[PDB]
């Protein structure tokens, strides 16, 4: 309950900024953001981890509206 | 062309892949050969070094057809057909400008590989055991 | 003899710092008192590896060495790098010419820049509290931002103009914070244009 799914990341987006972008939003506890480790490169997605429920519930709500890289960024619930 | 080689902020030498520290010029190349290079090199031949070259471009007789080339091959005396393969024009010799078509190459050994441009996206599939022939005895060889 | 890390957990007044290793000493509550004493610093990471504290740093390439910036002001890095590529060109015939005729005055710079280098324009560097050790890992962890604020690289990304408008300017997420509500787990966030004035508290938002 207290993690979203971030999508539509281009791969060169780092993991500070999308700690800085959704710390604007609500206090993120944590982030995975699943690598590649034999080419070193970013997936196209990440988990934020917001502290309770309904930070997240809120942040997924609130979170539709941001290109990054001209992408259109996707956050949902899982 | 070694793209393993690595010199160091100390004027030392490095594999990358072995991840091993060389003193001087003499005992990285000297570690190439090893057993630790050569696993990792194959972790990470002999017919190809044997391939008679002579080079001669041989006779092609294209012709459009509609429901095919057609070349003639001087005597290659082994089991092995000529072979064919679509290969794109981003890898070359020269690399100039313009690449971007296809070329179907045929090639067997003792005698020179010849291409074909391809224009069209599809128009035909240039696969070996669908579409090709090779009329041994008089020594054509088809695909189409 | 040696009770495990729950009964040691429960023991010790903190048992933040009580680890794998201490149920395994000669002394655990002296021990993990000591770990958790006020002003120490811990003992180094590398105690149980099997690399001898440095052997993982080695095929990574590195920049040779960055000079202070008050010594690069004397004009010493640039004439010493044309000098040195000019004695990279030199055979052994000229090496050993000019050891018995010798061109002197190749740099000759002068004496009263350098004394104002090293005593008027010296720079305090950027020293560390007593704390902070020194792991391999250490220069590369360098992550170690606040919500209201976003940095020009974010804003780059993002296509967010700076400025203090605060309607124009605001982050995308604006209409929707109208119409859901302020942040959950901020309560006292303030946002222009929302709970803040638009043209006042231009900073994109702040806690107060
Ligand atoms: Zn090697």
């Amino acid at each position: 309950d207290a993690t979203v799914y971030v999508g539509g990341l281009d791969e060169k987006v780092s993991e500070p900024l999308l700690w800085e972008l959704f710390l604007q939003a609500g206090p993120v506890v944590n982030t995975h953001m699943p690598k590649d480790r034999v080419t070193g490169q970013h997936q196209g997605y990440g988990f934020v981890e917001f502290l309770s429920e309904e930070d997240a519930d809120y942040a997924i709500k609130i979170m539709n509206m941001i290109k990054l890289y001209g992408k259109p960024i996707r956050v949902n619930k899982a | 062309k070694d793209p393993y080689f690595m010199k160091n902020h100390l004027g030392s030498y490095e594999c990358k892949l072995c991840l091993t520290l060389h003193n001087n010029e003499g005992s990285y190349l000297a570690h190439t050969q090893g057993k630790k290079h050569q696993t990792n090199l194959a972790r990470r031949v002999e017919v190809k070094k044997f391939v008679k070259i002579g080079r001669p471009g041989y006779k092609v007789t294209k012709q459009r057809d509609s429901e095919l080339f057609q070349i003639d091959y001087p005597e290659i005396a082994e089991g092995i057909m000529p072979r064919h393969r679509f290969m794109s024009a981003y890898e070359q010799r020269i690399e100039p400008p313009d690449r971007r078509w296809q070329y179907l190459l045929m090639a067997a050994e003792p005698y020179e590989t010849i291409a074909f441009k391809v224009p069209s996206r599809e128009i035909d599939k240039a696969e070996g055991k669908f579409w090709t022939h090779w009329n041994r005895e008089t020594k054509q060889f088809f695909l189409q | 003899n040696r009770f495990t890390v729950a009964e040691l957990k429960q023991l010790v007044a903190r048992p933040d710092v009580v680890e794998m290793h201490d149920v395994t000493a000669q002394d655990p509550k002296l021990l993990v008192h000591l770990k958790a004493t006020r002003n120490s610093v811990p003992v180094p990471r590398h105690w149980c590896f099997k690399r001898k504290y440095l052997q993982g740093k080695r095929g990574i390439e590195k920049p040779p060495f960055e000079l202070p910036d008050f010594i690069k002001r004397t004009g010493i890095q640039e004439m010493r790098e044309a000098l040195q590529e000019k004695e990279e060109q030199k055979t052994m015939k000229s090496k050993m010419r000019e050891k018995v005729r010798p061109k002197m005055g190749k740099i000759d710079i002068d004496y009263q820049k350098l004394h104002d280098a090293f005593f008027k324009w010296q720079t305090k560097p950027k020293l560390t509290i007593h704390g902070d050790l020194y792991y391999e890992g250490k220069e590369f962890e360098t992550r170690l931002k606040k919500p209201g604020d976003l940095s020009d690289e974010l804003r780059i990304s993002l296509g967010m103009p700076v400025g203090p408008n605060a309607h124009k300017v605001p982050p995308p997420w604006l209409i929707a914070m109208q119409r859901y509500g302020p942040p959950p787990s901020y309560p006292n966030l303030k946002i222009p244009g929302l709970n803040s004035p638009i043209p006042e508290s231009c900073s994109f938002g702040y806690h107060a």
